[PDB]
């Protein structure tokens, strides 16, 4: 909803944010004493939830600035994945491929909404076949 | 900051309040590190303090590229591959004198092909017209 | 003849509406419109579109410097926000409510008394500086300040100028809104403003839960961390590496690089089934495309990003 | 559909590059904008020395009003030429580098 992307670093030990175009870089947590080895990350409302291989726990942090991330289910192994399960975490929109598979012979894959002259999808082909000149029909690769 | 213990013991109680051990380098407000990672070639520090302005000590078993960026093993000097970024490892290497072969090698009389010296007088005609098994070849028993 | 400019010039046909001030009176682009940018391009205040690759390349490509607005962080150009002050020892700014409150807030103690450097939290400067709105104590002395909505003018440090507090990092859970009024937030459809600032989710949705891998098994827990349920235990010495979920079909997808397989289960359990079992030797991560019902996955034995059906 | 010596080589080098038909089709529509920038820059390049002689002629006349008025137009005209100078050079470097990388392997 803010059009931002959050990523974590296991080597420089930070959590940082940029806009969908890479502008306006900001740091939400950094230092070996706070985020020694983050692996996974997810967010909901104002919180970022990340897993760290060094503290071996899922952590909670403010999405803006965290002085000391709080613990969440400390574990005896490397926590490998985290994601928040909620309806607002998957907003609601119309798929261009809903209209009779977008006319694609085999596979219909989304794209940027402006792409393909505003259709917002391109036809893709399975392994055994290739896309023809009309970029709609799939023929066997030779 | 790395879980080398596989139990997180080595990174416990490592708050920002403290110092590095005598045998460690310090990254500015990031981590302590092994001195082995100082001038290893790549920046471990957040601000690259570990790789800041230090110079290479390439050994006799290695060759230093002309640009002084990095050193490579002596085996890769004059091999036909540009291991150095500036192609300095293949610059100034030996060649055969024109139309001829190294002081080492043997030359085919048929077509001027250079062959290894051992392939003169080893029983097998390794040359197009048998130049390397001439009548002057003393045989073996 | 040609396009007669606002002040009588023979401007070329192609010059009008090319995102540029060509007319002498700045009227060569007013009467038209420009097409919007494709997803492979980025915006400027000129109405222009520029290549995605030019953004944060370091080049002032579009007059605003807008494609270079803060490509870097924790940096020298602080120009700190209202009710903030900078301790000279480092590139750090601290709020006035912390500065000289009696406890070191800059980690170096650079916001409290330092007799060794001959610095004390003084207040005498306000007597001659004559602050416009208020004064506060700093190691330098009495520092002038002005209310939220405004920042201290840099010419004199005695006046204060109108401000866009929508810029403060931590302003809002979505956007500043209700502007011309100084600042507060607004939240999108499905959110309500608890307390102000907080975009709390609507009661109309099911309780938010966090699903995660504790290292070997898939676990589920609420946001407050009061309950923890094991959703699916790994078989044959497996390992749950990357998890993701589809809400409408209420399914959870996770990868197992030790078993070299991808699994899918119902949120309440049951209906557990393998999704991929060939060329999936190391499925490092996972992400579902809920709008088109697709499963983007990352494979690291042969480095690629694949797409499959659910 | 090209005239500029710089653009003509780039199109020739583009046809021997790694460009996909879609990439090559979009590449032509970028060269058309690139040429328009060059011709706009070339047009103002003539105007800079034209107004430079106009400013020199007026400075010889000695009228303070005409000298001030022509100078006000001149320094803004110089900015127009100088800013387009980089607009064209930056676009030239990106186009040349992209076709260089597409041909380098
Ligand atoms: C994307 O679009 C889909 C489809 O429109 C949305 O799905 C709807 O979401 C709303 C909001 O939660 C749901 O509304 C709720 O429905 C409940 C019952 O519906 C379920 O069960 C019936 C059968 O009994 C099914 O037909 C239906 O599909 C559902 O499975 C009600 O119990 C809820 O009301 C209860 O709570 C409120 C307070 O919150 C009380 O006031 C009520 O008295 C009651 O106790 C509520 O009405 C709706 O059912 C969903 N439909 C479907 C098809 O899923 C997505 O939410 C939407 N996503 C977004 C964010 O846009
Ligand atoms: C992969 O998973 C699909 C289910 O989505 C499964 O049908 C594939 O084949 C099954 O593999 C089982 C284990 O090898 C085998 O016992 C079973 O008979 C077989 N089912 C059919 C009808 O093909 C799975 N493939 C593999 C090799 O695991
Ligand atoms: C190694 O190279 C360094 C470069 O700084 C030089 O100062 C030093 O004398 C050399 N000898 C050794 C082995 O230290
Ligand atoms: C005073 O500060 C303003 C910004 O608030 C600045 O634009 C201006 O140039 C400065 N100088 C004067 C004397 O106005
Ligand atoms: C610095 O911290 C280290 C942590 O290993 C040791 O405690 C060391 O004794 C400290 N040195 C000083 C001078 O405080
Ligand atoms: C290669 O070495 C020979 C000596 O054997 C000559 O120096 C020759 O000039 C060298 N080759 C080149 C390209 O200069
Ligand atoms: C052949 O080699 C053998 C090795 O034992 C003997 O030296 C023998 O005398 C050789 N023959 C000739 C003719 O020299
Ligand atoms: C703006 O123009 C672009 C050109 O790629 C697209 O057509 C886009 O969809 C347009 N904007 C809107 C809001 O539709
Ligand atoms: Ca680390
Ligand atoms: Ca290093
Ligand atoms: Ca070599
Ligand atoms: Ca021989
Ligand atoms: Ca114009
Ligand atoms: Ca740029
Ligand atoms: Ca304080």
């Amino acid at each position: 909803v803010s059009k931002r992307v959050y990523w974590v670093d296991s080597r420089y030990d930070y959590i940082e944010t940029v806009t969908y175009d890479g502008i306006q870089r900001k740091t939400v947590a950094r230092g070996g004493s706070l985020v020694p080895h983050p692996f996974g990350i997810s967010l909901f409302e104002e919180h970022v939830f990340f897993t760290d291989w060094t503290k071996m726990a899922v952590m909670k942090a403010s999405k803006f600035t965290e002085t000391n991330p709080q613990v969440y289910h400390q574990s005896s192994l490397r926590p490998h994945g985290v994601t928040v399960y909620h309806a607002l975490r998957q907003p609601n929109a119309t798929n261009p491929c809903g209209s009779n598979n977008g006319g694609c012979a085999q596979v219909c894959v989304l794209s940027h909404r402006t792409d393909n002259g505003g259709l917002g999808y391109r036809c893709k082909c399975e392994f055994g076949f290739e896309l023809d000149d009309d970029e709609h029909r799939c023929v066997a690769v030779k | 900051t790395d879980n080398d213990c596989s139990d997180g013991s080595d990174e416990k109680n490592c708050q920002a309040s403290g110092t590095c051990q005598p045998t460690q380098f310090r990254c500015p407000d990031h981590r302590c590190i092994s001195p082995l990672y100082v001038c290893d070639g790549d920046k471990d520090c957040a601000d690259g303090s570990d790789e800041a302005g230090c110079v290479l000590n390439c050994t006799s078993a290695q060759f230093k590229c002309a640009d002084g960026s990095s050193c490579i093993n002596s085996r890769y000097r004059c091999d036909g591959v540009y291991d150095c970024r500036d192609n300095s490892d293949e610059a100034g290497c030996p060649t055969r004198p024109p139309g001829m072969c190294h002081l080492d090698e043997f030359q085919c009389q048929g077509d001027g092909t250079c062959i290894p010296n051992t392939w003169e007088c080893d029983g097998h005609p390794d040359c197009i017209h048998g130049s390397d098994e001439h009548t002057g070849c003393v045989p073996k028993t | 003849k040609e396009f007669e400019c606002g002040s009588g010039e023979c401007i070329l046909r192609a010059y009008v509406c090319d995102h540029d001030n060509d007319c002498e009176d700045n009227s060569d682009e007013r009467n038209c419109n420009y097409d919007t940018c494709g997803g492979h391009q980025f915006t400027c205040s000129n109405g222009q579109c520029i290549n995605q690759n030019w953004v944060c390349d370091g080049d002032d490509d579009c007059q605003d410097s807008g494609d270079e607005d803060g490509c870097e962080s924790n940096q020298s150009h602080h120009r700190c926000y209202p009710r903030e002050w900078a301790c000279p020892g480092s590139g750090r700014c601290i709020s006035i409510d912390k500065v000289c409150d009696g406890v070191p807030d800059c980690p170096e103690g650079d916001d409290e008394n330092n007799v060794t450097s001959g610095r004390t939290c003084g207040m005498g400067v306000c007597s001659v500086l004559n602050c416009e709105y208020q004064c506060h104590q700093t190691p330098f002395g009495g520092e002038c300040f002005c209310p939220p909505g405004h920042i201290i003018n840099s010419n004199d440090s005695r006046t204060c100028i109108d401000f866009d507090d929508c810029q403060i990092w931590g302003i809002c859970d979505q956007k500043c809104e209700n502007r011309q009024g100084r600042h507060q937030c607004l939240c999108e459809e499905g959110y309500i403003l608890e307390r102000g600032q907080h975009c709390k989710s609507s009661d109309s949705f099911s309780a938010a839960s966090v699903i995660f891998s504790n290292g070997r098994d898939l676990l589920v827990g609420d946001l407050h961390g009061r309950n923890f349920r094991i959703l699916a235990e790994s078989k044959n010495r497996g390992m749950v590496m990357g998890v993701d979920f589809h809400y409408q079909k209420h399914r959870v997808f996770w990868t197992d690089p030790m078993q070299e397989k991808v699994f899918s289960t119902d949120i309440n359990g049951l209906n557990t089934q393998e999704i991929l079992n060939v060329s999936v030797d190391t499925p490092e991560n996972l992400a579902v495309d809920w709008i088109n019902n697709k499963l983007y996955l990352v494979e690291t034995k042969v480095n690629r990003i694949d797409v499959v059906n659910l | 559909e090209f005239e500029e010596p710089r653009v003509i080589d780039l199109w020739d080098l583009a046809q021997s590059a790694n460009f996909t038909e879609k990439e090559l089709e979009s590449f032509r529509e970028e060269l058309k904008h690139f040429e328009a920038k060059i011709e706009k820059h070339n047009h103002y390049q003539k105007q800079l020395e034209i107004s430079h002689q106009k400013l020199k002629h007026v400075e010889s006349i000695g009228d303070p009003e005409h000298i001030s008025r022509n100078k006000e137009k001149y320094v803004l005209l110089e900015e127009k030429t100088k800013e387009l100078g980089y607009k064209v050079k930056k676009h030239l470097q990106d186009l040349s580098s992209r076709v260089s990388r597409a041909r380098h392997n």
